[PDB]
């Protein structure tokens, strides 16, 4: 695997594809 | 943390993980 530069939504496609079906929590700063 | 880091510099799928459930 390669660093990758990811923001908005793009990072929200990646947890998903990383996680899969475990599921995943988007915790942005306020 | 993650979201900020990933879009304001670089991260990997391994810092990802720790994200999954
Ligand atoms: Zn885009």
């Amino acid at each position: 695997f390669v660093n990758q530069h990811l923001c908005g939504s793009h990072l929200v496609e990646a947890l998903y594809l990383v996680c899969g079906e475990r599921g995943f929590f988007y915790t942005p700063k306020a | 943390g993650i979201v900020e880091q990933c879009c304001t510099s670089i991260c990997s799928l391994y810092q990802l993980e720790n994200y999954c459930n």
